[PDB]
C-alpha cells in the first residue's frame, strides 16, 4: 500500500478479515502517524514524520519455553541440589513477566510491548521427586499457586547462593 | 532581508541536542536519546504503559455521527518574527519594544527565548 | 546409514530471513558489530527421512526402537539456533 487513507484501507480490510467494516478492521491493525514536534517553534520537526501500523488487536498463541532438566543435570555432575537455585531464577524472571516488568518486542518505551499474562502453565516431565511441586497451573503472578513449602525450600537454596555466589557448575 | 545570524547559532552549544554519551543532560537519562549527527544512543530510563480510559461514553458525539466542527486555522509557526521568537541575552530576555526589526537576530550574544 | 535429504519448501513459500541484534547490556541499545542475518526454512518444510540398518542380530534394536519414537514424538532438534526457535 502506498497511501494510508488510500489503498491502504482495502488492504487491511481484507487482511484484519473485515473487508467491509474498517472500524472493526482498525480494532485489530491500527495505523498511528507520529510527529516530533520542535522545542522553539512547535510545530513538527522537519522531516520527522512517521507512522507504524500497530497489531492493537491480534491475539496471540501462548509462549512456550521448555527447559531442558537433564542438560542441567549434566552441568551440574548430576547433583539435584544444585538445580534450585537455577530453578529459583527461572521464577523469579517468570514473576516479573507477569507483573509487566519485561515488556516485549518494539517500541517498548515508545507505547508498546507491555503483556498481560493470565496463566503459566507449569509441565515437567521426569522431574526429580524433590522439584515435583513444579507440576502446576499458575493464575497467581506472584507465584502463590506454588506449595509454600516448595517455595520456601527454592528461597533456601537461592539465598544459600545468594551469600556465596559460586560457578555452580564448578566441580 | 536576511537577519546576519542563523538561528542555530543563538543557541548555546550545551543546550543544543546531545552529540555524544557524555554530554546527556537530565532530560536525555531520563527519557533517553539518540544521536541525529552519528552513532550514539541510550534507552529511556522512563516507560509509560497501560493507558486505559476510565469512562465509557467518553467521547463527544455533536449530536450525529456525521457533524464536525470546523477547527479556527492552526497555522504554522512563523520565526521570521524574531520580536517574538528572539531573546535580547541567553537568559531568554525579551527584545525591546521599538526598535526596528534589523534588530531581531543581530548580535551574537542575543539569544533565543 | 543416513543419506541426504532435500527439503521441499511449501507452494509458494521461499526462504526467509530472519534478522537479529546483541543489545548492549548496559545502554539497552544493539551493540556496535551485533548485528545479523539468518536464512532460515519455513515451518512446515518436508523432507525425507532416509535411514538404512544392517542388522548382524535378530530383531531391531530397543534403542533404535526408541530413536523412533523420539523422532515421532518430535523430541529431536536439528541445525541451529535450537535454543532460539529454530530446528
Amino acid at each position: 500500500a502506498t497511501e494510508m487513507t488510500g489503498n491502504l484501507q482495502p488492504a487491511l480490510k481484507q487482511a484484519t478479515g473485515y473487508p467491509n467494516n474498517i472500524s472493526q478492521a482498525y480494532k485489530v491493525l491500527q495505523p498511528a502517524m507520529h510527529v516530533a514536534v520542535d522545542r522553539w517553534t512547535g510545530g513538527a520537526a522537519e522531516g520527522m514524520l512517521y507512522s507504524v501500523l500497530e497489531p492493537i488487536g491480534v491475539t496471540w498463541e501462548p509462549i512456550q519455553v521448555h527447559l531442558d532438566i537433564a542438560r542441567l543435570k549434566n552441568y551440574y555432575h548430576g547433583k539435584e541440589e544444585k538445580l534450585k537455585p537455577a530453578i529459583a531464577l527461572l521464577l523469579l524472571v517468570l514473576r516479573d513477566l507477569a507483573n509487566k516488568k519485561i515488556p516485549v518486542g518494539y517500541g517498548t518505551n515508545r507505547g508498546m510491548g507491555t503483556i498481560t499474562v493470565s496463566q503459566i502453565t507449569l509441565n515437567g516431565k521426569a522431574l526429580p521427586t524433590e522439584l515435583e511441586p513444579l507440576n502446576k497451573t499458575m493464575t497467581c503472578p506472584n507465584l502463590t499457586d506454588l506449595d509454600e513449602a516448595f517455595r520456601q525450600d527454592l528461597s533456601t537454596a537461592w539465598k544459600e547462593w545468594i551469600a556465596d555466589p559460586i560457578d555452580l557448575c564448578q566441580q | 532581508g536576511l537577519y546576519e545570524i542563523a538561528p542555530v547559532d543563538l543557541l548555546d552549544e550545551t543546550l543544543k541536542p546531545a552529540t555524544d554519551k557524555k554530554q546527556l543532560s537530565p532530560a536525555d537519562r531520563v527519557f533517553g536519546w539518540v544521536n541525529q549527527r552519528g552513532n550514539g544512543c541510550y534507552k529511556g530510563q522512563l516507560r509509560i504503559h497501560s493507558v486505559t480510559c476510565q469512562h465509557d461514553d467518553a467521547i463527544d458525539d455533536f449530536g450525529n455521527q456525521n457533524f464536525s466542527v470546523p477547527l479556527a486555522i492552526l497555522g504554522q509557526p512563523k520565526p521570521e518574527q524574531a520580536r517574538f521568537y528572539c531573546a535580547d541575552d541567553r537568559k531568554g530576555i525579551p527584545l525591546e519594544d521599538g526598535y526596528d526589526r534589523d534588530d531581531g537576530y543581530s548580535d551574537s550574544e542575543q539569544g533565543l527565548r | 546409514i543416513v543419506d541426504d535429504a532435500v527439503i521441499h519448501i511449501p507452494n509458494n513459500a521461499d526462504v526467509e530471513i530472519r534478522e537479529g541484534v546483541g543489545i548492549d547490556r548496559h545502554f539497552g541499545t544493539a551493540a556496535n558489530g551485533f548485528k545479523y542475518s539468518r536464512a532460515v526454512i519455513p515451518k512446515g518444510s518436508k523432507f525425507k527421512l532416509p535411514l538404512t540398518f544392517d542388522s548382524q542380530d535378530d530383531g531391531l534394536p530397543n534403542a533404535l526402537i526408541q530413536l523412533l519414537c523420539a523422532l515421532e514424538a518430535g523430541d529431536i532438534r536439528l541445525g541451529a539456533a535450537k535454543t532460539r526457535g529454530l530446528g
